């Protein structure tokens, strides 16, 4: 019977969310909790790097207005 | 950290790559009144392994006449660019977001079709040359309508960024517009991916001549290409024409139901397969240069147009 | 870098494949129809180009002359198209 | 339904272009003053490397003219921390 | 006319294709939001507003920003 | 020589918060203090040597960190909400965060009076007259 098949099917999904949690929650470990600002232009990258420059050494630790 | 990203990228897709085999088995089987794989292993799941095995344990076979680099050049680069175009995709969130990214799936895509060229000239049989000269020919002439269908998304997507759609999709998919592409997105796919109706690349009744002198090991890795691929191509339909819903708070339900799209339209073209006999070499190009061009090319002129008169010009960035 | 990271490791998969592969285990054929869409695919090729832009080009200020650009391109090359089914060119 | 949506986020590009377009003039004011310090701080390090070199005035424009000049990033970093360098060369390319 | 018939049912993807290049080549000169797109792209503020020096002699420029003068987007609003 | 400013000179007191704290407040800091800062831009314009309009600068930091000073007096749990939330998102984008939004902008039309300038009204080119001569000769040319 057809349901034979999905044992394969599962295992191919499975395998196709892992990738796409596993990279949106190594990025969320790496900043801090807070989504890798993404850097399309210079300002941003310019923000990025101020940020960075305010504290530690890093861009995700952000300062706030007890500062 | 970065590695283990990288890790979690190419891994499981490998291992999608394997099981789509064993799918492709028994969805097939089940469409033909037969069980298809399932008495090695548990309901056939060691079934992709075992061949894995056996193929690269055969003698690599190198034919008298045969280049010796553009015979393993080819598949080394076959699955190079395969799991590469994995490497900048939304799920939601990409491993490596590129501003222009989809200009990368475009042109990574467009490099795959040397390693049929490359493969055709290093066999040195006559029938492996004549195979490559159409197949490159299929592969470049659905690339012409291929790269204009997406010039039309991306005009009312406002970026070559695959990342922008999740935020044009929030409301609805692009599939509702533009469903006439999408379609012929679809076909385009299949071509491009030498799927059945359209797999005169390598037709077998006709030339049993991509891997005619390819076994054993060189076979695998483009076999494991083309599955790959089988699978990116169906995740770009995906992600630009049916866009799963995206909740900032929860990303994973934006992956689960990429997951669930992109199995069925995986599914699709396996069902594809099953259902319908092989195009004529001319038949095939007839309808890419006659009915899909012509198509394309005006529809491409209405999404200039759309985005202008409807006051509707797409937010950069 | 990043970049660079992840097509070396890809590299690196395939070679290993391919060489585990290796290591594990132990004249005339010429039709102007075939060039001729070689060429007619790069006209088209560089058509894409030119179209290219276009996404950027939508913000343009002018919009006009926008539109009427992309307008006269598409409209000369697919006449350059219909000359070509006119021809016996596309009719292999 | 695409025609609304965009027009939404039009009117969101609008809302942000500004709110940076607000924001800027502080940050003109802050690189311009680091720009100097970083100009001012190689001269510092000029003088004591120059100093020793024989009639060579410790700084001087390539230019002969009076305006004001950007500094190349390649001059502000230089002499300066070689991965600061890096950083400004292939930093934004590499995002992050 | 009677071509056009057939042609709609033999070779209809042609008929289909051309109708849709036209109908681009329409719209645009014929529709309530054309204009828009020129000034819904060049509202948008990419480069900052650089300020004019006030000489006194110009009452249509806006003091500030939220003052009443000045160029407004309430068309963009409620567009 | 090259007559660059000493540090003393330009050493002065920045707002050093968080590119979203700037953000979540920008909308009301382009309206509280465009006064100075537009007279500091104009002054940066007009005469292109910024060592010329170093000083305007020093007061565009100052009045921005007094406007955090009135925002750390009133309304600042409200503030510190919505920014934590606009941070949170990696292109800070303003839309996922209304509701915390509306709470500090309706506080400062409460507390601080402070408005959020409506859709646009900031991008329109403003008037300040500054009484640095316009500079002649700018581009010091021959
Ligand atoms: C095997 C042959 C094909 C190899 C796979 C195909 C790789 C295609 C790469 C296309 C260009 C990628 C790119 O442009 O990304 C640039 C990346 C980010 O740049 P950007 O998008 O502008 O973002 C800036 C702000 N975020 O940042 C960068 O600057 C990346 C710089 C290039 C990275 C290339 C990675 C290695 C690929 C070359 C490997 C060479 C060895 C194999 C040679 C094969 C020869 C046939
Ligand atoms: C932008 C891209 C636009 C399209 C670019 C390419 C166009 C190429 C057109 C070539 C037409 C001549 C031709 O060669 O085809 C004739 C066609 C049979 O074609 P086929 O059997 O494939 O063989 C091709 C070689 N003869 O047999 C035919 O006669 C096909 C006839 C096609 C035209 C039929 C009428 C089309 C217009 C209908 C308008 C209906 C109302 C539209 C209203 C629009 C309002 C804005």
């Amino acid at each position: 019977m057809w349901f034979e098949i999905l044992p394969g099917l599962a295992i191919m999904g499975v395998c196709l969310v892992i990738p796409g949690v596993s990279t949106a929650y190594i990025h969320k470990f790496t900043n801090g909790g807070k989504e890798k600002r993404v850097a399309r232009v210079q300002y941003q990258w310019y923000l990025m790097e101020r940020d960075r420059r305010i504290s530690g050494v890093n861009r995700y630790y952000v300062s706030k207005g007890l500062e | 950290m970065f590695f283990i990203n990288i890790l979690t990228l190419l891994v499981p897709i490998l291992i999608a790559m394997a099981f789509l085999t064993l799918v492709e088995r028994k969805i097939l089987g089940y469409m033909q009144l037969r069980k298809g794989p399932n008495i090695v292993g548990p309901y056939g799941i060691l079934q992709p392994f075992a061949d894995a095995m056996k193929l690269f344990m055969k003698e690599p076979m190198r034919p008298l006449t045969t280049s010796m680099s553009l015979f393993i050049i080819a598949p080394t680069l076959s699955l190079t660019l395969a799991l590469s175009l994995w490497v900048p995709l939304p799920m939601p969130h990409p491993l490596i977001n590129l501003n222009l990214g989809i200009l990368f799936i475009l042109a990574t895509s467009s490099l795959s079709v040397y390693s049929i060229l490359w493969s055709g000239w290093a066999s040195n049989s006559k029938y492996s040359l004549f195979g490559a000269l159409r197949a490159v020919a299929q592969t470049i002439s659905y690339e012409v309508t291929m790269a204009i269908i997406l010039l039309s998304v991306l005009l009312m997507n406002g970026s070559y960024s695959l990342q922008t759609l999740i935020t044009t999709q929030e409301h609805m998919w692009l599939l509702l517009p533009a469903w006439p592409m999408a379609m012929m997105w679809f076909i385009s796919t299949l071509a491009e991916t030498n799927r059945a109706p359209f797999d005169l690349t390598e037709g077998e009744s006709e030339l049993v001549g991509f891997n005619v002198e390819y076994a054993a090991g060189p076979f695998a890795l483009f076999f494991m290409a083309e599955y790959t691929n089988i699978i990116l191509m169906n995740a770009l339909t995906t992600i630009i024409f049916l866009g799963p819903l995206y909740y900032i708070n929860l990303p994973e339900l934006y992956s689960t139901n990429f997951m669930m799209e992109a199995l069925l339209l995986s599914s699709t073209f396996l069902w594809i397969r099953a259902s319908y006999p092989r195009f004529r070499y001319d038949q095939l190009m007839h309808l890419l240069w006659k009915n899909f061009l012509p198509l394309t090319l005006a529809l491409c002129m209405w999404h200039i147009s759309l985005p202008i008169f409807t006051a509707g010009v797409p937010p950069y960035m | 870098m990043n970049l660079y990271t992840v097509i070396f490791i890809n590299i690196l998969l395939s070679l290993t494949l391919i060489l585990v592969a290796f290591w594990l285990p132990q004249r005339l054929p010429f039709s102007m129809k075939f060039f001729l869409v070689a060429i007619t695919f790069l006209l088209f090729d560089l058509e894409i180009a030119l179209l290219l832009p276009l996404p950027w080009a939508i913000q343009t200020i002018k919009t006009s002359t926008m539109m009427i650009m992309a307008f006269i391109l598409v409209t000369i090359l697919s006449l350059g198209l219909a000359y070509e089914w006119t021809q016996k060119g596309l009719e292999w | 339904r695409m025609m609304r949506w965009n027009q939404e986020r039009r009117r969101l590009l609008i809302e942000d272009l500004e709110a940076r377009i607000a924001l800027m003039p502080l940050f003109q004011a802050e690189k311009d003053r680091r720009t100097l310090q970083i100009l001012r701080e190689n001269l510092e390090e000029e003088a004591i490397i120059m100093k020793d070199v024989p009639n060579w005035k410790v700084g001087e424009s390539v230019f002969h003219t009076t305006r004001w000049v950007p500094p190349l990033i390649g001059e502000m970093y230089g002499l300066r921390t070689k991965e600061e360098m890096s950083n400004a060369n292939f930093g934004f390319t590499w995002y992050t | 006319s009677a071509f056009l018939k057939n042609a709609w049912a033999k070779e209809p993807v042609l008929v289909v294709s051309f109708s849709v290049w036209g109908l681009a080549i329409i719209m645009p000169m014929i529709s309530p939001y054309t204009k828009y797109a020129s000034m819904i792209n060049k509202a948008t503020p990419y480069n900052y507003p650089v300020p004019v020096r006030d000489d006194g002699n110009m009452p249509d420029v806006p003091s500030h920003p939220q003052d009443p003068l000045g160029p407004s987007l309430d068309w963009l609003k409620n567009l | 020589i090259v007559e660059l400013p000493t540090l003393e000179e330009l050493k002065v007191e920045e707002v050093k918060v968080s590119s979203a704290v700037l953000k979540a407040a920008a909308h009301h800091y382009g309206a509280q203090c465009d006064k100075t800062n537009k007279e500091f831009m104009l002054c940066r314009w007009e005469e292109k040597d910024p060592r010329r309009c170093l000083k305007e600068g020093k007061l565009v930091n100052g009045c921005a960190l007094n406007f955090f000073r009135q925002i750390k007096s009133h309304c600042a749990e409200p503030f510190t909400e919505y920014w934590t939330c606009l941070d949170y998102s990696n292109m800070q984008l303003f839309r996922h965060c209304r509701q915390q939004q509306a709470k500090f902008d309706q506080c400062v039309l409460d507390k601080l009076g402070w408005v959020r300038p409506d859709l646009g009204q900031l991008s329109k080119v403003t008037k300040v007259k500054t009484d640095r001569p316009l500079p002649e000769n700018p581009y010091h040319s021959r």
